């Protein structure tokens, strides 16, 4: 494993909701999917994916 | 407060894979590696933001999974030196504060150096206290605003990324005082 550039891009705060809320939804892990409903197994991704979103909504 | 890293590694796809959408396979076991994992001498690592290229799958002879390189970019949580970051204090040492970012990082230390100067600890009530003429107390889970002011990295108490933050200018401290 090698890092070609740990500073690749400044991902703003918006697009990272974004990126985040989206990739929620291919691995239904949303408000709405989660209480109609196996989803994406992934507890660490589910886990801080959920996390950073909750706290650039804030 | 985010950015992306262009990293390479090596993957390793099980024969019970093989079915499956061979790339969307390759981003599985990369947040498996990466996922809400440290990147050594970068930061946290949330998850794969993209996939950049792909070599083909070279079989090992004694397992019929396929090994293939990938050069990806990441979404990495890495605070640059100078930012001015927002959390909560999470718990005030006689030596300093522990700030987090709800879930995100637990590792932000502000130290004593690093307070207004005065500031002084309550082994009493459990805070800091900050004196100007007149006592403001930076109480455990309030929001905090710091500026970042130290990222300390450590190959591997102790955690393999933290950072260190500061309150010395009008505006950072506890939230509730400048709104």
């Amino acid at each position: 494993m090698k890092v070609l550039e740990e500073r690749n891009a400044f991902l703003s705060d918006y697009e990272v909701l974004k990126f985040l809320t989206d990739l929620e939804k291919k691995h239904l892990w949303d408000q709405k999917s989660l209480a109609a409903l196996r989803p994406y197994n992934h507890p660490e991704l589910q886990g801080i994916t959920r996390n950073v979103v909750n706290y650039l909504s804030i | 407060m985010f950015i992306l890293s262009k990293i390479a590694d090596l993957v390793r796809i099980p024969p019970d894979q093989f079915h499956r959408d061979t790339i969307s396979a390759i981003t599985h076991q990369l947040n498996n590696k990466f996922a809400n994992k440290i990147i050594p001498n970068v930061g946290l690592c949330i998850t794969i933001y993209d996939l950049l290229t792909v070599e083909e799958g070279q079989l090992k002879p004694g397992d019929g999974s396929s090994y293939i390189n990938v050069t990806f970019r990441a979404v990495v949580f890495k605070p640059f030196l100078g930012e001015i970051v927002t959390g909560w204090i999470s718990k005030c040492t006689a030596e300093g504060i522990k700030v987090s970012l709800l879930g995100i990082f637990d590792d932000i230390f502000i130290p004593q150096n690093m307070l207004f100067e005065g500031c002084y600890y309550t082994p009493e009530e459990s805070a800091w206290i900050w004196p100007m003429d007149t006592k403001l107390y930076f109480d455990v889970n309030e929001k905090i605003r710091f500026r970042i002011e130290r990222e300390v990295f450590v190959d591997v108490k102790p955690p393999a990324y933290a950072l260190l933050g500061s309150c010395q200018t009008d505006g950072m401290g506890l939230v509730s005082w400048w709104e």
